[PDB]
């Protein structure tokens, strides 16, 4: 078997949560591997981000892997966070909390 | 920046119901960290805070062990304490724990703190200093000469100063965008009479930590001072009465972290 | 050994509005031991679907305890809650 | 992050 050669992290999971009436953002790729950096806004961690989504806010990730070659290839991927985070903070629309202002 | 905080350590002795249940919990300020129990489906430590899934197996498989470790002490700490005072094993008793450290708002080391519990209030606790120990019964003296032979109080010293805040910080930065949030609470004003002849609070704020001063007059009798309270998602929540025609020139000031100004 | 009297509270996250969601919360503090048995109640009852928070004890080692559920404020809404201080029960109200 | 001695009473 082999865990970092393989092209595949192209999906990695992304779960989304209310914490303080924002909706707080958790990108989660593979603890398999090293070096397979993820970058979300102008914040990079590792294997696993958390941020934050709010109107504006980046809806693309990039995630750095080292291909079969030894070298290391940055993808761009596209998830929409407009699509999640106007459902996980739901009744937060309802008491006007959310968007961050006011 | 005014922002740190503790871990919490729960056992309680079983009415002859086998072995004592223990509960770690954690905190960084009043945002809650990790969650273990010991008659939970997990023998893990579980993760309630997105912000510490940042962290990998290293840190969870590395901390799974230690809590466990902790529940072992605990549960052989009460059979001693028990154990030399006066109780029955059919009786229930309760242990509960403490160390941690504060820190300011250049980040740096605030002064950290270590104390015990048995049933009671305060057993042992570490003084706000860094070798010593604050007894005040009888077996509390000869655990605390059971810590000055081993000489535990320098070597949780060293873990109040550079393992507690270096990863205090560490959180404070992976968890960055959830901790400059300094939630100003809303408030409004309102009244209610019921005989012929009203309300100070706050709604929605990060930290709990909220003075609501109720002219030059002092008071005794008047106010009900209610605790703080969690509004389940990270927000928590906080009355006087007068004549009829004489609720009119008083005020309540409100001093909050999140409040540049106090509110007239 | 010492026994110290329970405060028991039935609130909402948010403010009351007609049909609008929120959640209920039972929130009871400052008691030792930490054997507290709570309910929430509604009109006759129903919700032993009840989710709890974590067991923890503040600064003087007074436990606290945040009962929590998902709800619409309408109906009644009260908790029962039983400590061993007394044995006799108290059941607090949701007045708005 | 945890306090990784046995501490006993």
């Amino acid at each position: 078997a082999d865990p970092c050669l393989t092209f595949n992290p192209d999906k990695c999971q992304l779960s989304f949560q209310p914490d303080g009436n924002r909706c707080a953002v958790l990108i989660k790729c593979g603890w398999e591997c090293q070096s397979v950096a993820i970058q979300y806004k102008n914040k990079t961690r590792n294997n696993t981000l958390a941020s934050t989504w709010q109107p504006g806010d980046p809806e693309w990730y990039t995630v750095s892997v080292p291909g079969a070659d030894g070298f290391l290839r940055t993808v761009n991927n596209t998830f929409i966070f407009e699509h999640m985070c106007n459902t996980a903070m739901f009744m937060s629309r309802q008491y006007h909390m959310w968007p961050p202002r006011k | 920046g005014s922002h740190s905080m503790r871990y919490f350590f729960t056992s309680v002795s079983r009415p002859g119901r086998g072995e004592p249940r223990f509960i770690a919990v954690g905190y960084v300020d009043d945002t809650q960290f990790v969650r273990f129990d010991s008659d939970a489906a997990s023998q893990r430590m579980e993760p309630r805070a997105p912000w510490i899934e940042q962290e990998g197996p290293e840190y969870w498989d590395g901390e799974t062990r230690k809590v466990k470790a902790h529940s072992q002490t605990h549960r052989v700490d009460l059979g001693t304490l028990r154990g030399y005072y006066n109780q029955s094993e059919a009786g229930s008793h309760t242990v509960q724990r403490m160390y941690g450290c504060d820190v300011g708002s250049d980040w740096r080391f605030l002064r950290g703190y270590h104390q015990y519990a048995y049933d009671g209030k305060d057993y042992i606790a570490l003084k706000e200093d860094l070798r010593s120990w604050t007894a005040a019964d009888m077996a509390a003296q000869t655990t605390k000469h059971k810590w000055e032979a081993a000489h535990v109080a320098e070597q949780l010293r060293a873990y109040l100063e550079g393992t507690c805040v270096e990863w205090l910080r560490r959180y404070l930065e992976n968890g960055k965008e959830t901790l400059q949030r300094t939630d100003a609470p809303k408030t409004h004003m309102t009244h209610h009479a019921v005989s012929d002849h009203l309300r100070c609070w706050a709604l929605s704020f990060y930290p709990a930590e909220i003075t609501l001063t109720w002219d030059g007059e002092d008071q005794t009798q008047d106010t009900e001072l209610v605790e703080t309270r969690p509004a389940g998602d990270g927000t928590f929540q906080k009355a006087v009465v007068v004549p009829s025609g004489q609720e009119q020139r008083y005020t309540c000031h409100v001093q909050h972290e999140g409040l540049p100004k106090p509110l007239t | 050994m010492i026994q110290r009297t329970p405060k028991i509270q039935v609130y909402s996250r948010h403010p009351a509005e007609n049909g609008k969601s929120n959640f209920l919360n039972c929130y009871v503090s400052g008691f030792h031991p930490s054997d507290i048995e709570v309910d929430l109640l509604k009109n006759g009852e129903r919700i032993e679907k009840v989710e709890h928070s974590d067991l923890s004890f503040s600064k003087d080692w007074s436990f606290y305890l945040l009962y929590y559920t998902e709800f619409t404020p309408t109906d009644e809404y009260a908790c029962r809650v039983n400590h061993v201080t007394l044995s006799q029960p108290k059941i607090v109200k949701w007045d708005r | 992050l945890l306090f990784g001695y046995p501490v006993y009473v």
